[PDB]
C-alpha cells in the first residue's frame, strides 16, 4: 500500500531553450515572437495613406503633370513612397534641403492645397510660354502645375515685387525656383535683363538667388536646370518676393495642419484594401504578441521590433516519457 | 533538474495526470489512481503567468526606429543613423533573447523546485507511517486507504 508523489506529462512537442541546454521538450510553452504580417499597405484606423505611386514628394509637391492624381490630396494616414519613383521633378533640377522637407512631413498628416498668387496677376509677364518638353502633358510641353515660369513680355521683363501676408491660422508651406539658363543668348531669350536674382524676405529668411549658368550633358532633354526653394510661412507673417528674371513664382502653396505623426515609408506595394492597427512597409500586423520580426519601420500600435528568428518561453515543466 | 526531483530522484512524469502540474498517485485494497495537488499547481500557475507578464511588461518601452532620408553628400551622418538604428535593435534582440533564456531556465527549476517541495511536505509528513522507496513513492506498514489516502492530501493527516 502506498502514496506518490508526482508531476504532468503529456504529448506536448513544444520546445524551448535555456543556456546549458537547447532543445528542451516541454509540457506547456508560449510562443510570444509574431512572424506574420498580410502583405498589404491598409488604411490606418479608418484613414487611408497617401500612395505617391509613381511620383516622388516632389513631383507631387511641385505639380509635375504626370502626378495630377495628387493635386489635391485629402487627409492620410501614413505616406509611401517608392524607391525610385520615375515622376520627380520632370524639368531636371535641384530640390534644396529636400530631405529636410521630407522630414517635415512626418509632423503632419495634411497639406492643404491654396492660392496664394493667382496666375493672372502677371499682367506685366508672360504666364503662358513657361513650358518644357521634359514636362510632357497631353502630348504637349507642360510645367509643374503648382508654379509659373514666368518669361519677358514684348522684350522687356520688368522688376517683380510680390508680397503675400500668411492670414491663415496654420503654417503655409511656400516653394519657388530659380531657372539656370544654357547660356547667356538664352537668358536674354527668356528674359531680356542680363544680370538678374530672384529675392526673398521674411522675418527669417533673408536670401538672393542669381542663375548660375553652366554647359550641362541633357536629362529628360533640357540642359538647363531649375533650383526650387522652400520656407515654412508663420501665420501673420510676410513673405516678399523681388526679381528681375529667371523667377518660377508660386503659385499654389500648402497650409501645414500639424495632426502631426506620419513619417514616411518606403515600398512598392499600392493600396490592399484594408484596414490594421499596425502598418510595416511589407504589410500589416494584427497580433496579440509582445514581439515580431517583421520590419523595424513600422506605425501604428505594434509589437515591438526584434531579429529573433524564435522566441519561445516556458510555461510548463520539462515533458518527461 | 538542479533540485533533483523532476527527470530525477522521480525518473518520470505521469502521462495520466491531466488535472495539473504536480500530484499524487495512490495504491492500497481499494484502489489506484491520479489526482493533482490544487494548493501547489495553481501556486505554481500564479507565478510563471506573471512572470511572462513582467517580461512583456519590461519590454515595451525599448527603441523604435524612424524613418531619415540622406543626400549623395551626407554619407557619414547616415552611417551615423544606421549604425545607431542597428545598434539598439541589437542591443533589445540580446535582451529579448537572453531575457527568454535566463527565464526559461528558472522555470525549469521553479517546477523542480515546487516538485522536491511538495514531495518534502509529505516525507515530512508521513513521518514513521510509511517507507521512504527512493522512486517518489511512500509504502506505508499498516495499511491506510482513501479515507486515509484523502488526509495526506487534506494536509490534516495524524490523529494529533
Ligand atoms: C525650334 C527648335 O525646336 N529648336 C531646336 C533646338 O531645340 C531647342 O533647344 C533649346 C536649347 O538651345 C531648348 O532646349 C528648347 O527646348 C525648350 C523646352 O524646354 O522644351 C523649348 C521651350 O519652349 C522653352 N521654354 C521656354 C519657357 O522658353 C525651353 C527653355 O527655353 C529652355 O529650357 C531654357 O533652359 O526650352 C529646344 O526646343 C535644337 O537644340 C537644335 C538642334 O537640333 O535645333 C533647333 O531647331
Ligand atoms: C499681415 O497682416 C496683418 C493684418 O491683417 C498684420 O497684423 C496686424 O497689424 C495691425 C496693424 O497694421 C495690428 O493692429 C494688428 O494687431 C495685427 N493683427 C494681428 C493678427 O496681429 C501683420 O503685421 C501683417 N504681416 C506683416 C508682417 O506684414
Ligand atoms: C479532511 O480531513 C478529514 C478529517 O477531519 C478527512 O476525513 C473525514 O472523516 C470524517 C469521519 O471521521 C468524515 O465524516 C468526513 O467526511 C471526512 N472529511 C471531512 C472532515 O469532511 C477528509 O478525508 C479530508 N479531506 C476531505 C475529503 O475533506
Ligand atoms: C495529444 O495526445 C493525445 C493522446 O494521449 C491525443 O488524443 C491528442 O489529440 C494529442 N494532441 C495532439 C498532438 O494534437
Ligand atoms: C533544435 O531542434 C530543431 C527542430 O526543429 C532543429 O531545427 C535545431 O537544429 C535543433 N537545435 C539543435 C540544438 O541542434
Ligand atoms: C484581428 O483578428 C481578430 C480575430 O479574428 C479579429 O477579431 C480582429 O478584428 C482582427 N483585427 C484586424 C485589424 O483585422
Amino acid at each position: 500500500d502506498q502514496i506518490c508523489i508526482g508531476y504532468h506529462a503529456n504529448n506536448s512537442t513544444e520546445q524551448v531553450d535555456t543556456i546549458m541546454e537547447k532543445n528542451v521538450t516541454v509540457t506547456h510553452a508560449q510562443d510570444i515572437l509574431e512572424k506574420t504580417h498580410n502583405g498589404k499597405l491598409c488604411d490606418l484606423n479608418g484613414v487611408k495613406p497617401l500612395i505617391l505611386r509613381d511620383c516622388s514628394v516632389a513631383g507631387w509637391l511641385l505639380g509635375n503633370p504626370m502626378c495630377d492624381e495628387f493635386l489635391n490630396v485629402p487627409e492620410w494616414s501614413y505616406i509611401v513612397e517608392k524607391d525610385n519613383p520615375v515622376n520627380g521633378l520632370c524639368y531636371p533640377e535641384n530640390f534644396n534641403d529636400y530631405e529636410e522637407l521630407k522630414h517635415l512631413l512626418s509632423s503632419t498628416n495634411h497639406f492643404e492645397k491654396i492660392r496664394i498668387i493667382p496666375r493672372s496677376s502677371w499682367s506685366n509677364h508672360d504666364a503662358s510660354s513657361g513650358v518644357s518638353s521634359a514636362c510632357p502633358y497631353n502630348g504637349r510641353s507642360s510645367f509643374f502645375r503648382n508654379v509659373v515660369w514666368l518669361i519677358k513680355k514684348n522684350n522687356a521683363y520688368p522688376t517683380i515685387k510680390r508680397s503675400y501676408n500668411n492670414t491663415n491660422q496654420e503654417d503655409l508651406l511656400i516653394l519657388w525656383g530659380i531657372h539656370h539658363p544654357n547660356d547667356a543668348a538664352e537668358q536674354t531669350k527668356l528674359y531680356q535683363n542680363p544680370t538678374t536674382y530672384v529675392s526673398v524676405g521674411t522675418s527669417t529668411l533673408n536670401q538672393r538667388s542669381v542663375p548660375e549658368i553652366a554647359t550641362r550633358p541633357k536629362v529628360n532633354g533640357q540642359s538647363g536646370r531649375m533650383e526650387f526653394f522652400w520656407t515654412i510661412l508663420k501665420p501673420n507673417d510676410a513673405i516678399n518676393f523681388e526679381s528681375n528674371g529667371n523667377f518660377i513664382a508660386p503659385e499654389y502653396a500648402y497650409k501645414i495642419v500639424k495632426k502631426g505623426g506620419s513619417a514616411i515609408m518606403k515600398s512598392g506595394l499600392e493600396y490592399g484594401n484594408c484596414n490594421t492597427k499596425c502598418q510595416t512597409p511589407m504589410g500589416a500586423i494584427n497580433s496579440s504578441m509582445p514581439f515580431h520580426n517583421i520590419h523595424p519601420l513600422t506605425i501604428g500600435e505594434c509589437p515591438k521590433y526584434v531579429k529573433s528568428g524564435r522566441l519561445v518561453l516556458a510555461t510548463g515543466l520539462r515533458n518527461v516519457p | 533538474g538542479l533540485f533533483g526531483a523532476i527527470a530525477g530522484f522521480i525518473e518520470g512524469g505521469w502521462q495520466g495526470m491531466v488535472d495539473g502540474w504536480y500530484g499524487y498517485h495512490h495504491s492500497n485494497e481499494q484502489g489506484s489512481g491520479y489526482a493533482a495537488d490544487k494548493e501547489s499547481t495553481q501556486k505554481a500557475i500564479d507565478g510563471t503567468t506573471n512572470k511572462v507578464n513582467s517580461i512583456i511588461d519590461k519590454m515595451n518601452t525599448q527603441f523604435e526606429a524612424v524613418g531619415k532620408e540622406f543626400n549623395n553628400l551626407e554619407r557619414r551622418i547616415e552611417n551615423l543613423n544606421k549604425k545607431m538604428e542597428d545598434g539598439f535593435l541589437d542591443v533589445w534582440t540580446y535582451n529579448a533573447e537572453l531575457l527568454v533564456l535566463m527565464e526559461n531556465e528558472r522555470t525549469l527549476d521553479f517546477h523542480d523546485s515546487n516538485v522536491k517541495n511538495l514531495y518534502d511536505k509529505v516525507r515530512l509528513q508521513l513521518r514513521d507511517n510509511a517507507k521512504e522507496l527512493g522512486n517518489g513513492c511512500f509504502e506505508f506498514y499498516h495499511k491506510c486507504d482513501n479515507e486515509c489516502m484523502e488526509s495526506v492530501k487534506n494536509g490534516t493527516y495524524d490523529y494529533p
